[PDB]
């Protein structure tokens, strides 16, 4: 928080608002590049997944209702029965920022998000390792 | 060989434009409504679910397929 003032409101609330966002911007753009970034958008969805596994929740039950709480996208303390925002790492509940949810830095995401496509593309390249 | 299949051209539109008489509401073809209803549907998704979103996107995939098989053999 002390470096970086700017901050993210919503952990698993901001990728579950991201994946129709993409989408969004997805049926705009038309043509091949459509499905390739709804693809995109059901992996942000493996972040509500994996908190629930920890919690011990249901995963397919928890990113759905979080996705039924929609006006646009934008992710605010403002609306959570209405607009997504927060978790819990022990509930799949929508939490004000007054309250108990999730928070992330920015600094924290953006370089995430990043690093993971940069791998996707070196793994995704190779079609050898057969001793030539 | 070529009659077989303009046999079923004339067949086919004589069925289709009597069924059009009977129905007279008429809507687009090509498979044109369906890509209206996959994107209907995954709004609706969107809105609904506990559970259901895998299912009523499930629903709404489904129809794509349809003209999509078409452009693809």
């Amino acid at each position: 928080v002390l470096e970086s003032k700017s901050v993210v409101p919503g952990g698993g609330a901001v990728e579950a608002a991201l994946s129709i966002y993409l989408e969004n911007y997805a049926t705009s753009m038309g043509s091949r590049e459509q499905l390739a970034i709804a693809e995109f958008a059901r992996s942000l969805l493996v972040i509500p997944n994996t908190l629930a596994v920890n919690a011990a929740q249901d995963s397919t039950d928890l990113v759905a209702k979080l996705r039924a709480f929609h006006n646009e996208a934008q992710v605010n303390p403002e609306r959570k029965n209405l607009k997504w925002i927060g978790l819990d790492l022990s509930n799949g509940k929508p939490r004000d920022n007054k309250q108990a949810g999730v928070f992330e830095p920015t600094i924290v995401k953006v370089k995430s998000l990043k690093f993971a496509t940069e791998a996707a593309i070196t793994i995704l390249r190779i079609d050898d390792l057969i001793k030539l | 060989q070529f009659m077989e299949e303009t046999e079923r051209s004339l067949h086919d539109a004589i069925m289709i434009v009597r069924r059009a008489i009977k129905n007279d509401s008429v809507v687009a073809g090509g498979g044109a409504i369906e890509m209206e209803l996959s994107k209907y549907l995954r709004d609706y998704s969107r809105t609904i679910p506990g559970k259901q979103q895998l299912l009523i996107g499930a629903y709404a995939k489904a129809l794509e397929i349809i003209p999509r098989q078409l452009c693809d053999n």
